[PDB]
RNA sequence: CGGCCAACUACGUGCCAGCAGCCGCGGUAAUACGUAGGGUCCGAGCGUUGUCCGGAAUUACUGGGCGUAAAGAGCUCGUAGGUGGUUUGUCGCGUUGUUCGUGAAAACUCACAGCUUAACUGUGGGCGUGCGGGCGAUACGGGCAGACUAGAGUACUGCAG
RNA sequence: AGUAACUGACGCUGAGGAGCGAAAGCGUGGGGAGCGAACAGGAUUAGAUACCCUGGUAGUCCACGCCGUAAACGGUGGGUA
RNA sequence: CUAAAACUCAAAGGAAUUGACGGGGGCCCGCACAAGCGGCGGAGCAUGUGGAUUAAUUCGAUGCAACGCGAAGAACCUUAC
């Protein structure tokens, strides 16, 4: 299944934009609802817990996905929070949606559930496609030339590429070179408590 | 300490502890009604729960306590038993499942939806 | 605890130094016979630490959970700990044995995460420890698991301080990857200690 | 420690000797 | 909460003083009278100002009221809107002229009453009334001319059901001792769920006044 | 949607009707019952029932005690057993190192590859905690052949009861 | 304890088992002063089948035998540096 | 002596700390006990209260610490029946 409801309701209620670029947010950056200026006691799993959650909604993935992705991590020889944080950044569609292909991250997850990519000359209808070294993401010509898609390339000025991405030219062909790490993804929150949360 | 007699004899479990006598562990279960009556809790809670004597299939008879607030069932009924806990009522430690075989579920209920048997309203 | 994030109109209101990671690990009301009535207190359990890896243990005693909190900090503050560290964790499995409390302790590597109670994680968090493993095992309080895991943290000894103690140089006590650990921690040290000065 | 439990064993053993010294006439005719 | 009797009320005719000073045979109950109904009249407007004594004296047919505003400039707005207007509307209520003349205090927090008035004022703005009886013991012991303060904030404390009355002194507040000069407060504060009762003493100094 | 444990506003029921896993909640002003909304968890699944484990160090060899929480037999002799002072030689049953065969296929995991991703599947290893044969080692546990007194028992002279 | 001579490991514990084992009670033949279970009465109490008083059968004693029970408490097993 | 099962309880236990108490102790006070004076309780009057009537006997205080208390003023009014 995936999330319908309004997104600016869960970045109010976590305290944390979610989306990125939104004014709802700041205007009121306190929890949504009846009750938003009453005192919550803090609490240590409270927080872990609102890691979590900040980062599903941020990524658009379900708990199951969110387990099997943290279960693989601790599996890795690497250290949890990074593998876990890699295993859910290499995603076609945040790859697509950091790459500047796309605005949010749930146009980038329609837009590649749509089926509008090319993997190395296959299609593709799957965001959950997790990317691998030396990977190319291209573009089919029907896609390319609507106009969202143009769009989206005339408007790569929110954010800076990565290392770990590329875009080889007009054609808007995502190249990428390694698996990230915790320096190229920057992620405003951390993972040590979503992982001390998660081996309870 | 003596591992001697620890190779000896020792060092075995305690008991199993069996929960519910449920009969080759039946989690539902179903049996005739009779005496559907009111019982009282203990004196910290002053009440009246509805409870009933069920002889299940198995060739046994317990005491079975009805949740909710209108209970339809009565004497020879088919209702289905499963394995609860009251700690209002002493030895009591069964509860009758809602809408099952032939009891009904209760009236104007929209929030537990789950127990009691209650539909979905349209 | 209520009503502290204030802004009063004032000269100071309590902004200095020492910003230490204070942690309290619970609070419970204590009653009092006497002739007619009883008389209730608030006995607080604080925690305050360095993030380098200083620790100290308080227990203060009042009528107001603030005093409480405070007499705690201040006893805290006073009674002072040191405690080793190889980098980010424990430097050697211990076991410390309180009255009651038997808390043992154990390594891990970069990236595991601390477990342990909620005292215990309360203590290890305020200090320099994030990636180590813990359990308290019996008494089924707080005090006692905090004095538990005073001693063991007290039962450790540095490495260097260690082998000057057995009359042996490096490279004789420690196993290859302790010592591979403590260089790269070392390392680590250094650089940030250059990077915040240049 | 207190003598809680150690009146509630003399209670028990003085019943149970009581109701033996009643039922000592119809265990020996039986063990006759 | 204690059967204390009121210092106020005790040495109204040895130390301190009266508020209402006057004598007439037959016209006391009148006056008393008109003296109350100036009071209810007054209440609403002189507490969202800040009060601290309305000393009442009757001449000749006419009136002479001194009320003590701790901070002139609410109830003395516009001249032509607010004092002019209570002042109508307290010769249209009575029957006859009211030729009002405030005096301002010289210190607030020396004052039992005013201190009562904002600590009440503090608890019912949904604070920390033990934060507030602080910083209101703190502002009176700062050099006002003070020796001894005792705050005491009963009733259903922090909106709960238990009557907690918290037992709050600072310096010498002796009762028993006749030479004290203590200033006493009596507030009753208005909540969502009830009656709280405020109760001050000021023990300025050991002065005699005779 | 009271604390365990992520989440509150109002109406009606005020020892009643009920809720509930433990603490346990209502006797007019229930965040603990029904109803209206608001928040939280999940999502084609959600809660409940029955079963096994972790927490429970709650059969403690790794991981407890036996004076006052459960516990030294009322005290002695003794069978089988457990165990045992120093030291020389010897066998090497135990132990240790090495090597050959097995420990099937299958399963878990490391790496690669395919079904659009995944589930799923195939390939090269670890594992398959052990066992069967040969050789090496002798400090230690074990056996045999020796020696000695610090333990053990007896001898002679006194001693309290 | 002293001499320290003698064999030189024969040292310690001990599942079952065997022996001893406080008081109380039973059989046999005696004795029984005092005390003293039960039993009778006197006295208080609303009620005393008890605490108090007056007589006293078994018991307390001897030899042959039996059950193995005590707060058999140092509530703490024996042995070793 | 060997020795359980069903059922039940959310405890049962150990140490110490502060109040209450001992017909436990030790150190001391109150017309408190002892000696004296004047009484209540015995009869009439005055009310208040309990109890019963009642068209209403408005309402309460339930010892010490309520009961010549609220009545420091009851034909209408007071009075709320
Ligand atoms: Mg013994
Ligand atoms: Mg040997
Ligand atoms: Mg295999
Ligand atoms: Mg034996
Ligand atoms: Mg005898
Ligand atoms: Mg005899
Ligand atoms: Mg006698
Ligand atoms: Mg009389
Ligand atoms: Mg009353
Ligand atoms: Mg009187
Ligand atoms: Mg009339």
């Amino acid at each position: 299944a995936r999330y319908t409801g309004p997104a600016t309701r869960k970045s109010r209620r976590l305290g944390v934009d979610l989306v990125g670029g939104d004014q709802s947010f700041e205007k009121r950056p306190y929890p949504p609802g009846q009750h938003g200026r009453a005192r919550i006691k803090e609490s240590e799993y409270r927080q872990q817990l609102q890691e979590k959650q900040k980062a599903r909604f941020s990524y658009g993935v379900m708990e199951k996905q969110f387990r099997r992705y943290y279960e693989e991590a601790n599996r890795q020889p690497g250290k949890t929070g990074d593998n876990l944080l890699r295993i859910l950044e290499s995603r076609l569609d945040n790859v697509v949606y950091r790459a500047g292909l796309a605005r949010t991250r749930r146009m980038a997850r329609q837009l590649v559930s749509h089926g509008h990519f090319l993997v190395n000359g296959v299609k593709v209808d799957i965001p959950s496609y997790r990317v691998s070294q030396y990977d190319i993401i291209d573009v089919k010509e029907k896609s390319l030339n609507t106009l969202p898609f143009q769009i989206a390339r005339e408007t790569a000025g929110e954010r800076p590429i990565p290392s770990w991405l590329q875009v080889v030219g007009e054609r808007q062909r995502i190249l990428v070179h390694q698996l990230p790490e915790r320096a190229q993804i920057d992620v405003p929150l951390t993972e040590q408590l979503i992982v001390e949360l998660y081996s309870k | 300490p003596t591992i001697q007699q620890l190779v000896r004899k020792g060092r075995r479990d305690k008991i199993a502890k069996v929960k519910t006598a449920a009969l080759k562990g039946s989690p539902q279960r179903r049996g005739v009604c009779t005496r559907v009556y009111t019982t009282t809790p203990k004196k910290p809670n002053s009440a009246l729960r509805k409870v009933a004597r069920v002889k299940l299939t198995s060739q046994v008879e317990v005491t079975a306590y009805i949740p909710g607030e209108g209970h339809n069932l009565q004497e020879h009924s088919m209702v289905l038993v499963r394995g609860g806990r009251v700690k209002d009522l002493p030895g009591v430690r069964y509860k009758i499942i809602r809408g099952s075989l032939d009891t009904q579920g209760v009236k104007n209920r929209k929030q537990a939806r789950s127990r009691y048997g209650a539909k979905k309203e349209k | 605890r209520g009503r502290r994030d204030d802004r009063g109109g004032r000269g100071r209101d309590g902004g200095d130094k020492s910003n230490y990671i204070e942690r309290v690990v619970s609070i419970n009301r204590v009653s009092k016979v006497v002739k007619g009535g009883r008389r209730f207190s608030f006995t607080a359990l604080v925690i305050v630490g360095d993030g380098k890896g200083m620790v100290g243990v308080g227990y203060g005693k009042a009528k107001e959970v603030p005093a409480a909190i405070a007499k705690g900090v201040e006893e805290a503050r006073k009674n002072f700990f040191r405690v080793p560290l190889i980098g980010s964790t424990i430097t050697h499995p211990v076991q410390g044995e309180a009255a009651a409390g038997v808390v043992m302790l154990r390594p891990a590597s970069p990236g595991t995460g601390v477990i342990a109670g909620g005292a215990a994680r309360a203590v290890l968090e305020c200090a320099g420890v994030h990636d180590i493993l813990a359990k308290s095992l019996g008494s089924d309080n707080a005090i006692n698991v905090v004095h538990a895991t005073v001693a063991a943290l007290k039962l450790l000894q540095r490495p260097e301080e260690v082998a000057a103690r057995r009359g042996l140089p490096i490279e004789d006590v420690a196993p290859a990857g302790m010592l591979k650990a403590r260089r790269e921690s070392e390392a680590l040290a250094a650089a940030a200690a250059r990077e915040g000065s240049a | 420690g207190s003598v809680i439990k150690k009146r509630r064993k003399r209670m028990s053993k003085k019943k149970h000797r009581k109701l033996l010294r009643r039922t000592r006439v119809q265990r020996r005719k039986l063990g006759k | 909460m204690g059967q204390k009797i009121n210092p106020h009320g005790f040495r109204l005719g040895i130390t301190t003083e009266w508020k209402s000073r006057w004598y007439a045979d037959k016209q006391y109950k009148d006056y008393v009278k008109e003296d109350v109904a100036i009071r209810k009249l007054l209440a609403t407007g002189l507490e969202r100002a800040g009060i601290a004594d309305v000393e009442i004296e009757r001449t000749r047919d006419r009136v002479r009221v001194d009320i003590h505003t701790a901070r002139p400039g609410i109830v003395i707005g516009r001249r032509g809107t607010e004092a002019d207007r209570i002042r109508a509307d307290l010769e249209k209520l009575t029957g006859k002229q009211v030729q009002l003349n405030i005096l301002e205090v010289k210190n607030p927090e020396s004052q039992a009453q005013l201190v009562a008035q904002g600590v009440a004022e503090q608890l019912s703005n949904r604070v920390a009334f033990r934060r507030a009886m602080r910083k209101a013991i703190q502002s009176a012991m700062r050099q006002p001319n003070v020796k001894g303060i005792r705050v005491q904030c009963s009733g259903r404390l922090g909106g709960a059901e238990m009557s907690r009355s918290e037992f709050y002194r600072e310096g010498r507040v002796p009762l028993h001792t006749l030479r004290a000069d203590i200033d006493y407060g009596l507030y009753e504060a208005k909540t969502t769920f009830g009656r709280i009762g405020v109760k001050v003493w000021i023990y300025k100094g050991d002065i005699v006044g005779g």
